[PDB]
RNA sequence: AAUAGGUUUGGUCCUAGCCUUUCUAUUAGCUCUUAGUAAGAUUACACAUGCAAGCAUCCCCGUUCCAGUGAGUUCACCCUCUAAAUCACCACGAUCAAAAGGGACAAGCAUCAAGCACGCAGCAAUGCAGCUCAAAACGCUUAGCCUAGCCACACCCCCACGGGAAACAGCAGU
């Protein structure tokens, strides 16, 4: 089957459920954890879980991990401005760590539908052009329109073969 | 049946089977109840079960063998050896 | 592509098939070719009359300010277009046609009067 | 705050201090596989002004990204030493630490 | 001063919503489409409750009742007369402004004619233009033969008026004449051949009782809710006749003589209702089975 | 490779290769009634001939576009800065988009494993001796690409003052 211990982890499924998307102020993230103790339980989940779906959401945001560096896990997020958030994860789950992130960095629903409505003007259903840009191509595909003529031909009198012979 | 004469290979095959009838549960009469992956010896068989309608997209003896059992709808993928007997 | 010179123009890109004329409203470069690329395309025009005996025009009136705004020029039969529209006035051409028409029709029925 | 260098702020580790005021600093980034769907650290190697010259090789370290280039591969500065090494300051208490255990204690102040 | 209530009103929708009723195997009855393979989910009793009141929450938001408007006013406006124009052209042009973030209601339409005349278009052409720049999943641009009286009859003598509405839902505007024709057609076949419980659990439940107060035709529905002793659902639907014709036969004897529940009807029996002596028979025979079941 | 099938052997089981079945494209054989639509040198080898850029009260503008080819090939995408161009004229700006800077960016070969100056500091003088690389540097071979279209080339010498020589990879054609 698929390898490694939960494999659900190297899905498509999975890494697009996180629910983290940082601010764009957000652009280094140092996860610094222990590999042994109770207390750091939650963090090293964190590493193992949440860490890639939050790369998934963030594909610019550089996370970079430390194991053993310190007594406690934390994690420390790099601002654009310069400003330096500690967030302390020690005794939390993994779960409350992500909450407590999407809360105090993460983008709310709001921005998320903004973005994704300025997203969707950006599709015409009136604009006519490729199947990968637009729903339809031609004209010919609208009902009560003059029909292809590859599927329906013209009448003689709408072809021009005939108009030069005629006006000849 | 292993048998000199055809006829009698499948005289005893079709009569000895009779006697070795197992009971498939169905679900709705139609499908099995859940997905069913295992591997006898070098055979896995994978079979997902399905909505009505779906029809048998099986191995062709699995087809036969659900029109035998009464599992109308159902998919199923034989990977590793294709033996007919395992 | 970077171009020489050139600017925005907004314009009827032909499409359909053989016998089967149907133009889309574009902004382009000028320099572009004719169905090629565009900056947005700001609707469409299929001259053929449909069942309803209508020539279906869709005009992004948003856009086509916008791009009016931003320099697009115009082409004769877009500027056309929208005057039939009624979003700019009648061209002058199109008056002038018009008036053409109208002589030569009243010139037609006097040759037939006369005869 | 408008600056020609793409990565602005970037964190790294100090791999080589062999060049005068530079610090070499290997940044690493996830990277996913496209099929295996699976996040693995790929890392590149980044110039880091340091006019102090007190980069030390194995520290982590936290480069801005220079206005423009001062060097043909010279385009950060270094910005702060996150975690000097043997060194560790544990930033939740502010304790000297060694590794996972705290040289001095917290309960001391 | 008394302005009589509108379809939109609190009172008026919590009455018809009453009347409506809520069957979740009805509402969410099997959909024939592309299926897939069922998810199954252990439960405690606590969890399916909870499952089953999202269920109906979710029933409730499907069987919100469209709203009912009046006929729409034909469009006739003239935006210029360009005589210069008249005969140029053989065929009239259809300008449709399709800027993505503009109501549908609020887009401008025109038509240029062959007599030069720059005029807004009418209400069909604005439906026609819109699906054709706009469409949205349902509707033709064409009117579907379905439509028409044979057709419909055909439906209705499969008993599937709730199809038929569906399809004028999705074809029509609700303003437009001929979803006002087709619902009331609908209405009125159902009202000839007594098939009120057709439209029950249905978000059309609301436009057909509205329909039928409106017209003072209730006599039917008040006699099938009695028959399936519905007789709350009988007397919210007097109490919203009386209400909508306040200055009524009906109405102003249950003011005088105080009448409420049961009497309610009767006293309709007695004054407006058409099938009165009928609709007394049934509430004898209901009440005569109330008796018979206490006893 | 799949709903799979044939084929090793005296026979069975397993592994495994090969082929069949399906869908396209080109060419060939045999055959072929009409209508509509779409598509259409094998070749970056050489080209006869005819046309393909004019307009306009003279200046200017255009012929730098469209059209073509796929030889070559991580000049295509994102960000920063800001030329030329359009908005008559400044737009005290918008749109569009060069050069420059940063980042990302094809396949096979490791029997291509070292490249040989590929770095830094200083205003400069000059000083330090570094820089890239088995997480694939350097090199060889193949290939137009990520197709509303984009990149490259325009007879060859990557360029084109110059030289070779007199150019259809514009259309029709040979
Ligand atoms: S593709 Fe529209 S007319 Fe043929
Ligand atoms: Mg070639
Ligand atoms: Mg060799
Ligand atoms: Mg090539
Ligand atoms: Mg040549
Ligand atoms: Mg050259
Ligand atoms: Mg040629
Ligand atoms: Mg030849």
């Amino acid at each position: 089957p698929m390898k490694g211990r939960f494999p659900i982890r190297r899905t498509l499924q999975y890494l697009s459920q996180g629910n983290v998307v940082f601010k764009d102020s957000v652009k280094v993230m140092t996860v610094n954890y222990n590999t042994h103790g109770e207390l750091g339980e939650g963090a090293r989940k964190f590493v193992f879980f949440n860490i890639p779906q939050i790369q998934y959401k963030n594909p610019w945001v550089q996370i970079m991990m430390f194991k053993n560096m310190t007594p406690s896990p934390f994690l420390r997020f790099y601002l654009d401005s310069g400003e330096q958030v500690l967030v302390d994860v020690e005794t939390k789950s993994n779960k409350e760590i992500m909450e407590h992130i999407r809360k105090i960095l993460g983008k709310n629903e709001e921005t998320l539908r903004e973005e994704e409505e300025e997203k969707k003007q950006l599709s015409h259903p009136a604009n006519f052009g490729p199947r990968k840009y637009c729903l339809r191509e031609c004209i010919c595909e609208v009902e009560g329109q003059v029909p292809c003529p590859s599927l329906v031909p013209l009448p003689k009198e709408m072809r021009g073969k005939y108009k030069a012979a005629l006006k000849a | 049946g292993k048998a000199t004469d055809r006829m009698d290979a499948f005289r005893k095959a079709k009569n000895r089977a009779v006697h070795h009838l197992h009971y498939i549960e169905r679900y709705e009469d139609h499908t099995i109840f859940h997905d069913i992956s295992l591997r006898f010896k070098r055979t896995h068989i994978k079979m997902k079960k399905q909505p009505k309608g779906y029809g048998l997209r099986c191995h062709r003896a699995i087809i036969t063998i659900c029109r035998l059992i009464g599992i109308k709808d159902m998919y199923a993928k034989v990977s590793g050896s294709i033996n007919m007997l395992s | 592509k970077a171009y020489r010179g050139g600017h925005l123009t907004i314009r009827l890109a032909l499409g359909g098939c053989t016998n089967r004329p149907f133009y889309r409203i574009v902004a382009a470069h000028n320099k572009c070719p004719r169905d090629g690329r565009f900056v947005e395309q700001l609707g469409s025009y299929d001259p053929l009359p449909n069942s309803h005996g209508e020539k279906l025009v869709a005009l992004n009136l948003d856009r086509i300010r916008h791009w009016i705004g931003c320099g697009a020029h115009l082409s004769k039969p877009m500027e056309k277009l929208l005057g039939l529209a009624g979003f700019f006035p009648l061209h002058p051409m199109m008056i002038t046609n018009a008036e053409r028409l109208r002589r030569k029709r009243a010139r037609e029925v006097l040759l037939a009067s006369q005869k | 705050v408008r600056s020609s260098v793409h990565a602005r702020w970037i964190v790294g580790k100090v791999i080589g201090t062999k060049m005068q005021k530079t610090a070499k600093v290997r940044v690493t980034r996830l990277v996913l596989d496209p099929y295996l769907l699976k996040y693995f650290n790929k890392r590149k190697t980044y110039f880091a002004h340091d006019a102090l010259q007190q980069c030390t090789v194995g520290d982590i370290v936290l480069l801005r990204a220079l206005p423009v280039p001062r060097a043909k591969h010279v385009k950060h500065e270094l910005a702060e030493i996150v975690f000097k090494v043997g060194k560790v300051i544990d930033p939740v208490t502010g304790k000297p630490c060694a590794g996972t255990t705290y040289l001095e204690s917290p309960l001391s102040s | 001063e008394t302005k009589k209530p509108t379809f939109m009103d609190e009172e008026v929708q919590s009455i018809l919503t009453k009347m409506t009723g809520l069957n979740l195997q009805k509402t969410f009855k099997p959909a024939i489409q592309e299926l897939k393979p069922p998810t199954y989910k252990l439960m405690t009793q606590a969890q399916l409750e909870e499952a089953t009141r999202q269920a109906v929450e979710a029933a409730k938001v499907r069987l919100k009742m469209p709203p009912v408007l009046e006929e729409r006013v034909p469009i006739n406006d003239v935006l210029a007369e360009d005589k210069i124009l008249e005969g140029t052209e053989t065929t009239k042009y259809v300008f449709t402004d399709i800027s993505y973030s503009i109501p549908h209601r609020e887009r401008f339409i025109v038509v240029r004619e062959p007599s030069g005349t720059l005029r807004k278009a009418s209400w069909e052409e604005r439906d026609r233009m819109i699906q054709v720049y706009f469409p949205k999943e349902g509707r033709k641009i064409l009117t579907p033969i379905i439509f028409k009286e044979e057709n419909l009859r055909t439906m209705y003598s499969q008993d599937r008026h709730v199809d038929v509405l569906n399809l004028c839902f999705a074809q029509f505007e609700p303003d437009s004449t001929e979803y006002i024709k087709v619902h009331h057609k609908t209405y009125e076949d159902i009202d000839k051949r007594g098939k009120y419980d057709l439209l029950r659990s249905t978000r059309y439940f609301g436009g057909m009782v509205w329909y039928f107060v409106n017209n003072k035709k209730i006599d039917g529905l008040l006699i099938d809710q009695i028959q399936r002793d519905l007789i709350d659902d009988a007397t919210n639907l007097v109490q919203l006749y009386h209400v909508l014709h306040p200055d009524g036969q009906s109405a102003q004897g249950a003011k005088d003589q105080a009448a409420e529940g049961i009497n309610l009807i009767k006293v309709f029996a007695k004054t407006e209702a058409q099938k009165g002596a009928y609709i007394e028979l049934t509430l004898q025979t209901y009440q005569e089975a109330l008796s018979r079941h206490s006893a």
